[PDB]
């Protein structure tokens, strides 16, 4: 029934979704500001359309995005994440104009977006919530959830996002190295409950804090896809984006819980164009050379490519690098590797910083909470290997002084 | 001809291509191919309230006169594009200040077709 | 014990092994002819060294490669595949000069390289071999094997290579869609037997023909890694190259058979720079634009990169694209996608051809033998979409005629 989709987003997730549609034999439609004229999603998509000279406004504009969706022949629309994904108005509009929004209904989006109105729904369904004196130095655990229209709800497992910086997530791992199978079963079921409570549909994530006692407290419920779904796709084998589309085309979930299983660990790094040495200041500019990582255990979800010029109006994320191995020790090794394996000239990246994390024993030991970054400033004081772009100059000067 | 360019960069569908012309003979990224041609014989938006199409086409109907009070989501225009007619609706609520378009006109997405004051 | 390796190979597999070494914290050493001066393995490796002005001879020169290995400080040496990998002399030399050859001992290489001396070892160990009137239109099934020094021998499972052209393998799948769990168990054990017979060590592959009457018949025993190991690495989780090194460093196999497990299907496409329309003529030259495939189920092992100029002295393989999904239907879909997902300008590729195969029902239906390509010439008569590099020229000529 769905033959054409409007990817209402940019950057890396637009590319993901272009990939999802292609997989399903569905036409994709990109949208770009002028800045994003050269973006990878635009090249990759079946169709594209300008949405303003402004970098931002056209992307946050519910009404003409839908005008374009309608004008375009789009049966449905995907909001990725950020931007309009958590804005109920877009769903309402879509519904009104005959466009299947790939997400929950606006009622839930709205409900669960209101902190107080959300805390109520959860407390009602019998689910421990935070205190006003909140949780001290917690592990941030969260559970992927898939619901269909027909009342089926399910979880792929948790993921650990305890590695984070000033409330910005850096490294995400699934499942948690820090939890028993028991905890995994409990937290997953508890997530399926909550979801059911609020009559959810499509993909969502239920976030929890986990204290030093091993109590779980609900915190948010993200009513959309998330950056870090890759990591859960990895360990389970389930294409989440594909399911989102199926749910929205009114299909039943493809898998009952008993059929969902995981293997291994998956870790995913946010390869931002920033310079950690300089208080993570953005490092926008041109990427002169790029060689993509490869071979076993390696998945890349890139915004960037060879020559790409990173616009300064948006976020710093050039790619998500997602590594997988049969176990904790192996993963970390493969992490370290893949980070080096990712070769990027022209712009300062967080790779070097990540290698410091993976080196550090508390991390390898697999016991850590949200304070880990804060509690270890040393991680930015690292050996900055001298650029091959400078060595070439030093040599060329030796040839200049030798020839005349 | 002193205005016309010999070499230039064409950005088509995310890709850019380096072109140098000289039937023409034409160099696409340093690859020269003979071509043959047969000939056949408005303000940009300052406002977020400035109504635009995101795709060029021809106006079928203006559903509004100057000075109207309009709420977001109201059918303001209709356009023909892609073998169909479809209604553009208001981004913002408020007053119709100008109208820079009439029935019959061909539009492009950088053009501002009406204005509306929030 | 092993801290430095001499990758005695070029192209794509050199890159694989660079990746393997980096993972294990081991220094890598590349070798390039003059033609391969810019090759991706050279850029990627810890160290590199010229092996002659001739394209080929330096790669097939056992003695000076080992001079370099010894001069370099290499503890061990990897021959990848093709080239010197199946040449006993190199092992003998390595052994002599105190260099651990990442492979079997030269005796077994030599034995199993001789067709008639091999056929004897197998017939002796009680293993059905081919007739002089050989097998008609067989399925080509083959079993990965891992042996250590200490007499442990195991199999990761089979791979189906029945999709091939004039005795050149095109598409490899693991496990076979065409085999029962029973067949899988039998053929795997039978492979472990043969390997044991010949006192094998390290990674090898035992190939069989499968007669339409269910008879498995031995054919070759490749005493090395193989192009198509990726596919088996995918379904099992096991890094084979990493094991090869561990075996050669005298370690015991990391896994007993009972611990060897697969999920899903994996398919691997050989992305050769040839033009199938022109009887698979090579299509050497420069790759002007390259965007690597991505997101779930996707692994790339590339020779090529953005701007790379394919030398004409060697094979046509710019990359191996390896796709994975939880099942047959899903895989094929993901195949189709990833092929389109792989974007390559400047050179004619086999992608379009592969899409024809994946389209064709006999293939989707998962019943096919070595004759499939031959028996279906139509596969090369496909719609060749008009190049976006030509459309840009046609438009730019419209702009030229519109202005002077």
């Amino acid at each position: 029934m769905i033959k054409k989709i409007l990817i209402a987003n940019r950057g890396e997730i637009a590319v993901r979704i272009v990939r999802a549609c292609s997989e399903m034999g569905i036409k994709s439609v990109a949208i770009y500001s002028d800045a994003d004229r050269h973006a990878l999603h635009v090249k990759k998509a079946d169709e594209a359309y300008n949405i303003g000279s402004d970098p931002v406004l056209g992307y946050l504009n519910a009404h003409n995005i839908v005008n374009l969706a309608v004008a375009s022949g789009c049966d449905a629309l995907h909001p990725g994440y950020g931007f309009l994904s958590e804005n109920p108005e877009l769903a309402e509009i879509c519904a009104r104009r005959g466009i299947k929004f790939i997400g929950p209904d606006a009622k839930v989006i709205r409900q669960m977006g209101d902190k107080i109105q959300a805390r109520t729904a959860m407390i009602k369904a019998g689910i421990p919530c935070v205190g006003s004196s909140g949780v001290v130095n917690p592990r941030h655990i969260e559970v992927q959830v898939l619901a269909d229209s027909h009342g089926n709800v399910i979880h792929l497992f948790e993921r650990d996002c305890s590695i984070q910086r000033r409330n910005q997530k850096l490294i995400e791992i699934a499942p948690s190295p820090q939890l028993s199978k028991a905890q995994r079963e409990y937290i997953g079921n508890l997530a399926v409950k909550a979801a059911k409570a609020v009559g959810y549909k499509n993909a969502g994530t239920v976030e929890f804090l986990l204290d030093s006692d091993n109590n779980f407290y609900f915190m948010e419920m993200n009513t959309r896809l998330q950056v870090e779904h890759t990591v859960t796709e990895q360990i389970t084998g389930i294409d989440i984006v594909q399911e989102q589309i199926r749910v929205a085309d009114g299909q039943r979930l493809q898998y009952k819980q008993s059929e969902v299983q995981y293997r291994g660990f998956a870790m995913e790094f946010r390869i931002n164009a920033e310079d950690p040495k300089n208080d993570f200041l953005p490092s926008f500019g041109k990427i002169t050379r790029y060689y993509a990582p490869g071979g076993p255990g390696i998945r890349m979800d890139a915004a960037m490519y060879s020559g790409y010029v990173i616009p300064p109006y948006y976020d710093s994320m050039c790619a998500k690098l997602t590594v997988w191995a049969l176990n904790w020790e192996s993963v970390v090794e493969r992490g370290r590797r893949a980070l080096n394996d990712t070769v990027v000239y022209g712009v300062k990246t967080t790779i070097p910083y990540y290698q410091e994390i993976l080196k550090h024993p508390d991390f390898r030991n697999a016991i850590f909470n949200t304070s880990f970054v804060e509690s270890h400033p040393e991680l930015a004081n690292y050996a900055t290997q001298f650029p091959r772009e400078l060595v070439a100059a030093a040599i060329s000067a030796a040839i200049a002084a030798h020839e005349g | 001809s002193r205005f016309a360019p010999t070499e230039f960069n064409v950005t088509l569908h995310g890709e850019t291509f380096h072109i140098k012309l000289t039937p023409f003979y034409v160099s696409v990224d340093g690859v020269t191919e003979e071509v043959v041609v047969e000939i056949l014989n408005r303000p940009r938006p300052t406002h977020a309230g400035c109504v635009t199409t995101a795709m060029p086409g021809t106006i079928v109907d203006v559903k509004v006169n100057v000075g109207d009070k309009v709420s977001a989501g109201d059918a303001v225009l209709v356009i023909e594009a892609m073998k169909m007619e479809n209604e553009i609706q208001a981004s913002k609520s408020g007053v119709v200040v100008a109208i820079n378009v009439k029935k019959g006109d061909s539009v492009t997405p950088d053009e501002a077709l009406l204005e509306i004051q929030p």
